């Protein structure tokens, strides 16, 4: 049940059309699109109140929305803009005014809008291993993913122990970095940390892989350049446990 | 003026 | 659904004077649902000059409408209002009688 | 129109104290205030629900009040924890009462009590090449404040905490790495 | 007794799209706004000479709240349609009233809100304005919608409190017309209908506000029952009337005709005279 949105990431050409997908199974009269920016957080987009009835929200200009049935309620960009470069959050309720006000959000859709597709590239992963020096002075093993020369913000990082995702001796940086923000188009490099005691890493049977998923262009975006079309993929560095 | 709220029945 | 018929007045506004330029109403209240076709006529031929108020209604939600046009009252010319509603089997038609 | 303001904007705290985040907003006739948590990368996730008939809703050591006449709702945080870091976002239903106005959110930044700081540099090597190496600031406090690199070929991360649950331990630390070919200073 | 008042009509058109919307605002017996659904860009628009002089905020506002009103009782339609399980072929009324009334001392004096459902009272605002008195088992389902939405709690805040502030705004602007009492102008006809009876109309043309009293009466005491036409406008703001009384031919001088009006210091009395 809840809120479902696709895609979860796009990257689009100006002038290129585009419908953002929302739908909800929980028979809501009322849903509504947002869009979610670093400086002044949720704008209203367009809302509906039943199937059959849109209007305008607080940002309207340069989206379209329908609402043929209860399920669905899709945003449509008919000519994209680098300004509607943003996130978008859809949203249902049983209702508005009354009691059962409870509004459910779906995961987002990010989007980036570039005039030119040439500035896209993947990121290059590289693990470097701990140091001797933590190991003898605190018993502990710190290894530091570093995902670099990636663009746009399209990245998700993931650490791999024996091949099981990780959710814990791990933090990854909030925000990545532009690599030069004297430029407005700087690619971007995120690092990424996994701790674990020294046994652990001295243990020559422990397999360790930081993973990047990387999201770009999809089949069907024109690619012309002399060099490989940088598609949504996946990007990993690994290192052995070694005593 | 006119009201900013309709009741909804 | 409850159905109430239309009460037609037509009616100069101010008192009829042969040659002197004055308005023609009609005043259609007292009726629902509020769907009505009303058309002013000179000599058995509708006016196309013809205005009317913004459609409102009485305590009883009963709906009233005033229709109207700049008309010259001649001796000769007789003025009529025809009014058409899901009440009425055919069209009614109110004769101006100057003394009404 | 309706405005909604929520003060502060942004919040660090130190974990166990208790703190307040408000919400205000310019026009007192609403039907509902909600107020959400936003996990970073995810989307928003209701905390509590007020009715405007209703003065306050408790969800453990989350109380929220809802002043209509002052137009203010405040959410109380007890005993803070590294867990409530996030952002909260606070909404009120609109003039027409047919969707939701969003504040712009208070980023809330609860930081994790390192007992015994044991603040430490140290140079990391690649697992592929030799020459690609990293610097790693660890184990320092959390009221220490990570400063800029200030040169655009030397980059310093700002920090972050990883929990290592299986040895009950917490730890800070930042990462540097350039091109040229010392950590030494890096972080100072 | 000045009073603001809105009338709101929605009449649903299956098949057509949205149903037709029309919002016509009064001070007194004198329309001022109107909201109409039919057009490409429908806003509200002045509708007394008196409130041209009003800006774009004023009309940008009175826009977006009449449009929302429409929105609203488009779902109001849908569901009132559902309550009765009704065809969803059928076109249906949805009518909504609701005015503000100022007493001697030009203060709030009491607030009123009505909805109608095809012409027949669905759901009352109680004289507190914090309650409802549903008029059928099917406005039941609406009272407890409404209660725990406590709506009447943001139409008490309008009633009280915005319709009172604009109604003094509104009696300001254009005070030349809204506060001058216009008195009827009065005189009776005499038309025979059959050999043995004839027709004594009293007539009050030109009079202001609507507000009027017109009475037969026969000197020392059978009077026959009045026939009283509905008030009408002459279009010029003002508005007329007549009551007429059928009467044995050549009788006419004994009955009298008694006109009540704001804008006469008292009561006048008209006798017919050949």
């Amino acid at each position: 049940a809840g809120v479902t949105q696709t895609p979860k990431f796009q990257v689009l050409k100006t002038g290129q059309s585009m419908t953002l997908q929302c739908s909800q199974d929980m028979n809501h009269e009322y849903m509504s699109w947002y869009r979610q920016d670093p400086g002044m957080g949720l704008r209203l987009i367009h809302y509906s109140v039943g199937a059959g009835i849109t209007d305008q929200g607080e940002v309207p200009n340069g989206y379209n929305v329908s609402r043929s049935t209860t399920e669905d309620f899709p945003l449509r960009l008919l000519s994209a803009a680098p300004s509607q470069t943003s996130v978008y959050f859809c949203a249902s309720s049983y209702s508005i005014r009354g009691s059962r006000g409870e509004q459910f959000f779906g995961p987002g859709t990010r989007l980036t809008v570039l005039e030119d597709l040439k500035n896209v590239f993947p990121p290059e992963v590289a693990v470097f291993e701990p140091s001797e020096a933590e190991i003898s002075h605190t018993q502990k093993a710190t290894l530091v993913c570093l995902a670099t020369g990636f663009y746009p913000d399209h990245v998700e990082l993931s650490w791999w122990v024996n091949g099981k995702e990780v959710h814990s001796g791990v933090c990854t940086d909030p925000q990545p970095l532009k690599e030069q923000p004297a430029l407005n188009d700087s690619r971007y490099a995120l690092s990424s940390r996994l701790r674990v005691s020294a046994t652990f890493w001295q243990d020559p049977r422990n397999h360790f892989r930081c993973q990047v998923q990387f999201y770009g262009l999809s089949e069907n975006d024109e690619w012309t350049q002399d060099r490989a079309k940088p598609v949504t993929q996946i990007v990993s560095a690994e290192a052995w446990g070694r005593a | 003026r006119l009201p900013a709220k309709a009741p909804l029945l | 659904m409850i159905q109430r018929t239309p009460k037609i007045q037509v009616y100069s506004r101010h008192p009829a004077e042969n040659g002197k330029s004055n308005f023609l109403n009609c005043y259609v209240s007292g009726f629902h649902p509020s769907d009505i076709e009303v058309d002013l006529l000179k000599n058995g031929e509708r006016i196309e000059k013809v205005e009317h108020s913004d459609l409102s209604f009485s305590k009883d939600w009963s709906f009233y409408l005033l229709y109207y046009t700049e008309f010259t009252p001649t001796e000769k010319d007789e003025y009529a209002c025809r009014v058409n509603h899901v009440t009425l089997s055919q069209p009614k038609i109110v004769k101006w009688d100057r003394d009404m | 129109a309706q405005e909604v303001t929520q003060i502060p904007a942004a919040l660090s705290v130190p974990e166990g104290e208790n703190l307040v985040l408000n919400c205000s907003f310019t026009d007192s006739a609403i039907y509902n205030l909600q107020w959400f948590r936003q996990d970073p990368g995810k989307g928003l996730t209701s905390l509590l629900l007020i009715q405007s008939s209703q003065r306050e809703q408790t969800s453990g050591r989350l109380n929220a009040s809802l002043d209509k006449s002052s137009g203010r709702s405040t959410l109380y945080i007890a005993a803070s924890q590294p867990g409530d870091s996030a952002t909260y976002l606070c909404a009120v239903t609109n003039q027409a009462g047919t969707a939701l106005i969003f504040g712009k959110g208070t980023t809330l930044s609860v930081s994790s009590n390192i007992q015994n700081p044991d603040p430490a540099v140290y140079q990391l090597r690649d697992s592929k090449s030799s020459d690609k190496s990293v610097c790693l600031f660890t184990d320092f406090d959390s009221q220490t404040n990570v400063s800029q690199s200030k040169d655009s070929d030397v980059y310093i991360t700002d920090k972050c905490v990883l929990d290592m649950r299986s040895m009950d331990f917490k730890s800070n630390s930042a990462v540097a790495w350039s091109n040229k070919s010392a950590c030494a200073n890096a972080f100072n | 007794s000045h009073s603001l008042k809105y009338f709101h009509t929605s009449v649903s058109r299956p098949g057509r799209g949205e149903p037709r919307f029309i919002s016509v605002g009064y001070v007194d017996d004198t329309q001022f706004v109107r909201f109409d659904n039919d057009a490409a860009s429908p806003r509200m628009v002045p509708r007394a000479p008196w409130m041209e002089q009003e800006g774009s905020e004023y009309w940008d506002r009175e826009t977006r709240s009449a449009r929302d009103t429409a929105q609203i009782f488009r779902v109001n339609l849908r569901t009132l349609r559902g309550y009765y399980n009704q065809s969803e072929a059928g076109s249906h009324t949805l009518q909504w009233m609701h005015g503000c009334e100022l007493g001697p001392d030009g203060r709030f004096l009491r607030g009123y809100e009505q909805f109608a459902y095809d012409g027949k009272d669905y759901l009352t605002l109680n004289e507190d304005l914090r309650s409802w008195t549903a008029v059928d088992t099917a406005a039941q389902i609406s009272e407890q919608k409404s209660n725990d939405a406590s709506e009447a709690e943001h139409q008490r805040a309008y009633l009280e409190d915005t319709c009172v502030e604009w109604l003094h705004k509104y009696l300001e602007k254009g005070k030349e017309t809204l506060l001058h009492l216009e008195p009827p102008k009065t005189h009776v006809t005499h038309h025979p209908i059959s050999d043995h009876e004839a027709t004594l109309r009293c007539w009050a043309l030109g009079f202001y506000p609507a507000e009027i009293t017109l009475t037969w009466q026969q000197d020392g005491e059978h009077t026959q029952d009045t026939e009283l036409v509905e008030t009408r406008p002459a279009g010029d703001g003002t508005f007329q009337k007549w009551a007429a009384v059928v009467v044995p031919s050549g009788e006419e001088q004994r009955y009298t005709c008694h006109v009540q009006h704001e804008g006469l210091p008292e009561p006048v009395t008209l006798r017919w005279k050949p």
